[PDB]
């Protein structure tokens, strides 16, 4: 009985051409956006009271160091691998590293990037290690980036050691918010005659349960993305249909906040 | 990134005491582990001690505990070692060494991946 | 390659003509993360909107939520603008009440 | 290519005399050429002299001409250095350098260009 | 003038197959031959070491021992990183020429019989119009300075240092004046009534030399020359042939000039 | 890229028969460096012949030397015979005395 709440961080880097750069990142626990980074900002910005963990004052502040110097060491390094590589501008470049803590303090971890949207390469273990069937020019790179043994150091801290006792301080820290339960609340209305829609909102967490006649699940129902709302709640729309059959048809709801009580609404 | 000047070497007596001192140049010195090594005549480099942040036990080797102290002054970007009970074989080139290590790493694991040095100052402990 | 953006609009409570709301709309699976969205009331945006940091999904895809409070009545009819490269003109994608 | 390993440092009287070596291990360390460099505490590493082939001249810093002779026995893949006359300005940790240099090349333009390094030997002139 | 040529060959078959062979060229003399089945680099000459002591000499052994199985152990990476398929065929040349004052050397590398980089001043750069995966392998070479170093220690300081001592051990062969012999044969008709003359040329060294087929002052100007072909001994042998008319063929001889023969030109008169 | 191999074919002193000489045939031009070369008397093969070592020239092209000391009769016909990935056929290359 235990739940995963991965702690993934994201780096958005675009290059317009090599006068205008921006980089961005986010930090996510589970669900939860926990962390944002603007470029116009000097420090990582704390999105929850929780937000900092179990680290110090001084951690926390050591951790703003090795990030602010990334980000400007990044930023230059990709515009010199681009003159190395005669690579094009516009640069579109994304990282999503982090970890997990699992129940039983297993850790695994996970580094990623991503060039014009398509992954190249990835840090694993102790280096740089190329995505299968990847550029020519991505040989170059791995080759130049595993001769920084400061780097590569750093790195395998930042997730062997960083990331896995950074989570289970945020697990902890946000005990609370990362096991509450929100109630949804639904709703009928008419569609577009190919229809009933039915509507759920305000759920959390995200997974959900929506079918539609007694005990038998009409199983031709269309089930929508899972849209989130503004407070972090979420939100679907499913959809059904012969026009007599629709009379005593209902949208069953499954959800854990509900404590087995499901919500049941019958048109008419 | 860091810059590192030792000082306060020089020559003392067999029991006596002595403080060495590190100005260090650079933009966040309270995020960086900070270490003292020195290097014996005819005897290899050897970690002496090593600091990190308030609230945590620094490092030391085992021939030096209850006679060194390393300490840090982040407010004037130093580090110091007071040296009591000073023994002959305490004679040696002392050298102010530093790394920038993230939380969760313990400090005994990162003694051998210092990156900035300093240039040594010469301790002589006669009789 | 480049991503055209899905845009899905919606709102955060049942519409009831008279009482306070929120608008969402959901821009998702675009590449790359450049982009402009604005929300339309008549025709002409809405000043006071917000919306949440830009992300994506595993599959590297952008996603992003705008929402702005409003109260909608009888005759207002509200959209959803969306400017991208792989867009020859704005998309507008009209929210459609029920 | 090479390996070197620096030995016989240690604590000597001001006046007196030391001898350094060098075990080199490699495929052919007569090609070599060999110097020693010192890093004294607080001052950057410098070049002390340089060896190459037999009959030629070897190379000395002009602050150890007449105390300080450079010789190597490529029977046994060691380098030395005798050192003597020593001064207290001499302290300074001595390290063993190597580099292959084709002929052609004067001694004098190959000794900013060592590739082998020793991890040295302190050698400390005390009074 | 005798310029110093050091040419490498080497073959990749696949990645479990290859070879390297190399000479080197002093002048028009081959001085030195370097087998893949052999350890070191092999003297063709008693002076083919110059001056060079036997310090000095085993230096430059194990320079090329080292540089041989490394140039055949990056080659292979570098075919894995560029996704190269083999079979794979190298070129080099590099040397240099002493003038008597200025000096200047070069190192071109060529694969699959074409220019793809060289050495320029300190650095490695690209052929013109090479391939995009050249400007990858350019890059990772100028990330090693020893190699570098070394490059320009070998053409601006050992190959002129070589090239003097060369000239000065192997003088007596190197100003050696060999005396051609000469002799007339009849060809193929080059048409109706008409007749091939034909001179023939052999034995003579260095290889400048000039034979023209001449009626006393004047030189037939529809002579055709052959290309200068080596004999064994290092030698070389000269084809001239004349196409005319029968009658025309009286009178006519064929004059050779030659620095051996210090002014005596060979005649040869025809019938 | 492929150059088909220039094959020349000539002896160190005149054809004098009863007299010892040495029957030259010159192999340039070619590429790739892969090639058979082999001299026949009567149609036989040569079994002492000797080659320079393969070089090649400024435009990268090979070059090689292979000789044999003989002594012509008036009967006897020489000839040098080249293979080569540019050759469809083995191609023969005579002696002509004259
Ligand atoms: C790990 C998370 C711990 C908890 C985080 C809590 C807060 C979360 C909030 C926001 C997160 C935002 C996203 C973060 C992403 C991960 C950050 C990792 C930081 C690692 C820092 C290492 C040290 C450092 O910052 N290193 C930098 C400085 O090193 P240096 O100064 O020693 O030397 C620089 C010069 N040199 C030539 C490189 C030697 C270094 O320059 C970075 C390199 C980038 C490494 C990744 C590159 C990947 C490939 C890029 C593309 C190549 C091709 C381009 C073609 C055009
Ligand atoms: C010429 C000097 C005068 C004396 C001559 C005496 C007569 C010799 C007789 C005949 C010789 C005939 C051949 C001679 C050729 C020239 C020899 C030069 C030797 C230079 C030695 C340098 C030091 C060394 O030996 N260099 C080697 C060892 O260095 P290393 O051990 O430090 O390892 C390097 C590894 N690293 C990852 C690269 C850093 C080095 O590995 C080869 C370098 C190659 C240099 C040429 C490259 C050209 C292009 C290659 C192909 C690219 C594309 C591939 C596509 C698949
Ligand atoms: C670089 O891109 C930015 C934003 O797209 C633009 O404003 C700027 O003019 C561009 N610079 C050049 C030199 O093209
Ligand atoms: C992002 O921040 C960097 C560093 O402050 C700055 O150079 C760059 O112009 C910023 N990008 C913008 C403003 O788009
Ligand atoms: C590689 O080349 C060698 C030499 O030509 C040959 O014997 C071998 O069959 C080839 N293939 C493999 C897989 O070794
Ligand atoms: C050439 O020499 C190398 C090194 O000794 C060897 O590995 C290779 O097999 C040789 N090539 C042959 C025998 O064809």
């Amino acid at each position: 009985m235990q739940r995963l709440f991965p702690l993934r961080c994201l780096q958005i880097s675009s290059f317009a051409n090599s006068s205008w750069t921006r980089t961005d990142g986010l930090a996510w626990l589970g669900e939860l956006q926990t962390h944002s980074w603007s470029n116009d900002s000097d420090t990582v910005r704390s999105l929850k009271p929780w937000s900092q963990g179990t680290f110090s004052d001084q951690q926390w502040e050591t951790l703003q160091h090795i990030f602010r110097v990334y980000r400007s060491s990044f930023t230059r390094d990709v515009k010199e691998f681009a003159k190395m590589l005669r690579l094009s501008y516009p640069l579109e470049l994304q990282v999503s590293a982090g970890c997990e803590v699992h129940p039983g303090n297993a850790s695994n971890n996970f580094f990623h990037v991503a060039f014009q949207g398509k992954d190249i390469l990835s840090f694993q273990g102790t280096s740089w290690e190329p995505t299968q069937e990847a550029p020519l020019w991505v040989n170059l790179a791995i080759q130049v980036l595993n001769q920084d043994k400061w780097t590569r150091e750093t790195v395998q801290w930042l997730l062997n050691g960083t990331c896995p006792q950074f989570v289970s301080g945020l697990l902890e820290s946000g005990k609370s918010e990362l096991k509450k339960q929100v109630k949804p609340k639904a709703w009928l209305s008419r569609g577009p005659s190919p229809l009933l829609v039915c509507h759920v909102s305000g759920f959390y967490p995200k997974p959900v349960w929506v079918k539609w006649r007694g005990e038998q699940e009409q199983q031709g129902t269309q089930p929508g993305d899972i849209l989130p709302n503004a407070d972090e709640t979420w939100y679907l729309r499913a959809t059904l249909v012969v026009a007599g059959e629709a009379a005593g048809l209902s949208c069953r709801v499954k959800h854990s906040s509900l404590e087995g009580q499901d919500i049941v609404l019958y048109w008419g | 990134q860091v810059q590192l000047v030792e000082s306060g070497g020089g020559l003392v007596q067999a029991g006596g005491s002595l403080r060495l001192s590190c100005a260090a140049s650079g933009s966040s010195f309270s995020s960086y582990t900070m270490t003292w090594f020195r290097q014996a005549p005819g005897k290899e480099r050897e970690i002496v001690a090593g600091i990190r942040w308030s609230g945590e036990s620094p490092y030391y080797a085992d021939s030096v505990k209850g006679r060194f102290t390393i300490s840090r002054d982040n407010a004037k970007n130093t580090l110091y070692l007071q040296m009591n009970s000073l023994k002959p074989e305490d004679t040696a080139v002392y050298y102010c060494a530093a790394r920038l290590v993230p939380p969760g790493i313990p400090i005994e694991r990162t003694l051998e991946s210092m990156r900035y040095w300093g240039k040594g100052t010469l301790v002589t402990v006669s009789s | 390659i480049q991503r055209t953006p899905k845009i899905q609009v919606y709102s955060r409570h049942p519409a009831e003509n008279g009482k306070s709301n929120f608008l969402n709309c959901y821009v998702s699976g675009f590449h790359p993360s450049d982009i402009e969205v604005d929300l339309l009331k008549n025709g002409e945006r809405i000043e006071k909107v917000e919306h949440s940091d830009l992300s994506f999904s595993k599959d590297w895809s952008f996603y992003l939520l705008y929402y702005t409070e409003f109260t909608p009545t009888e005759k207002d009819e509200y959209a959803c603008r969306v400017n991208h490269v792989t867009l020859s003109q704005p998309k507008i994608v009209k929210w459609d009440r029920d």
